[PDB]
């Protein structure tokens, strides 16, 4: 997926 | 460098169930693997070190096994606070390297969103921009549709959505849909509606307001 | 208790340098090494290097050229500096400490420093009220038009946390970020309690307290 800088969470 | 492959990419489980995360190494790394938890907006939290050794302050439902190339992180009874990403780390070989993580999602019962609409403030109107915000609060599952209408005209391309990650307590999501228009456009129209569609609603729910009322 | 606190989040011009201070307490830099790790969209978790108790440094292979770590034991500070940032150097940078002085099992982390590599200018946000109007009222703040991420929002100086949702920031076409933060409260408490969102955008030193009231 993506690693999202805003949330520090995997965003799939 | 050692390559660490974590599977699956997403795990979805119900509270109280057991759950396992796989970390696989490109060559044998003995038991030199560490595990981390990352919560929303968090720094990593060390859960298990050296494949199986416990860490102070980490709840006992966390445990790990494995040796060689195939490793397992286990939670014997999942709680809502476990909603997070999980990463493994090897340090048998320099440099220490991390896997790419597994996302832990929690299943729960359907909850219909509570819907709220917010007109633009008069403060913002002074800047010549108008933001109309629509809030869908505490729902499950994550899928939802927001449809904007201004004076019965379907709005398209002028809205953006943001969805929170799962709540650590009730496992719900919340969503904000922001409709952005120029002050000029905003003043030329009267009825602003956002229509919300969700599995837990038997009909779509509309919240609306008339400008200056 | 062991803590590591990093300097504030910020913007770095492309081809320019990144400096972060890690200030530690609860232990001495003469006894433990301090590691640096980043988390990028391109490469996830990536170990950068370490300054050991005795002042020696190791740097991960692709960083030997552009990375420098130093420290001041007395002041309990670790100094991280990386040259020549490109766009894909945008990441969260963390300092970290292991359980045992020589090891790499990271039990203690800094809070992370979000670093944006961009040519754009810093810009503080405007804060607008989301005014309230079955006994539960919703209210909030629209935090609009800032760069770069992040912004912090809390409610009533930390006192109000229950029922707070602070949405992930979204990037508008203008290249500026926007965000809302909401909270649900008893409608009977709107004539009694004050509701304030405390907004802090560190990269622009913009701090705003926005009182949010029912519209008249
Ligand atoms: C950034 O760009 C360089 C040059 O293409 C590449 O070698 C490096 O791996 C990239 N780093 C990332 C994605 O963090």
């Amino acid at each position: 997926c993506q690693f999202d800088l805003s949330t520090r969470r995997l965003k799939c | 460098d050692i390559l660490l492959t974590q599977s699956p990419v997403i795990l979805s489980v119900s509270p109280g169930e057991r759950v396992s995360f796989s970390c696989r190494a490109s060559q044998s790394i003995g038991t030199n693997i560490h595990w981390y938890q990352q919560r929303t907006n968090g720094s990593p939290r060390l859960l298990i070190k050296y494949a199986s050794e416990s860490i102070s302050g980490i709840p006992s439902r966390f445990s790990g096994s494995g040796s060689g190339t195939d490793f397992t992180l286990s939670i014997n009874s999942v709680e809502s606070e476990d909603i997070a990403d999980y990463y493994c780390q090897q340090n048998n070989n320099w440099p220490t390297t991390f896997g790419a993580g597994t996302k832990l999602e929690l299943k729960r019962t359907v909850a219909a969103p509570s819907v709220f609409i917010f007109p633009p403030s008069d403060e913002q109107l002074k800047s010549g921009t108008a933001s109309v915000v629509c809030l869908l609060n505490n729902f499950y599952p994550r899928e939802a549709k927001v449809q904007w209408k201004v004076d019965n005209a379907l709005q398209s391309g002028n809205s953006q959505e943001s969805v929170t990650e799962q709540d650590s307590k009730d496992s719900t999501y919340s969503l904000s849909s922001t409709l952005t228009l120029s002050k000029a456009d905003y003043e030329k129209h009267k009825v602003y509606a956002c229509e919300v569609t969700h599995q837990g609603l038997s009909s779509p729910v509309t919240k609306s307001f008339n400008r200056g009322a | 208790q062991v803590q590591l606190k990093q300097s504030g989040p910020g913007l770095v011009q492309p081809s320019q340098s990144l400096s972060i201070t890690c200030t530690v307490s609860g232990f001495s830099l003469t006894n433990y090494g301090v590691h640096w790790v980043r988390q990028s969209p391109g490469k996830g978790l990536e170990w950068l290097g370490v300054i050991w108790s005795g002042g020696n440094t190791d740097y991960n292979t692709p960083f030997t050229s552009r990375l420098s770590i130093n420290k001041d034991n007395s002041k309990s500070q670790v100094f991280f500096k990386m040259n020549s940032l490109q766009s894909n150097d945008t990441a969260i940078y963390y300092c970290a400490r292991a359980l045992t002085y020589y090891d790499y099992e990271f039990a203690y982390w800094g809070q992370g420093t979000l670093v944006t590599v961009s040519a754009a200018s810093t810009k503080g946000p405007s804060v607008f009220p989301l005014a309230p109007s079955g006994g539960t009222a919703a209210l909030g703040c629209l935090v609009k038009d800032y760069f770069p991420e992040p912004v912090t929002v809390s409610w009533n100086s930390g006192a109000l946390t229950s029922g707070v949702h602070t949405f992930p920031a979204v990037l508008q076409s203008s290249g500026l970020y926007s965000l809302s933060s909401v909270v649900t409260v008893p409608s009977s408490s709107l004539g009694t309690q004050t509701y304030i969102c405390n907004v802090n955008h560190k990269p622009s030193n913009t701090k705003v307290d926005k009182r949010v009231e029912p519209k008249s």
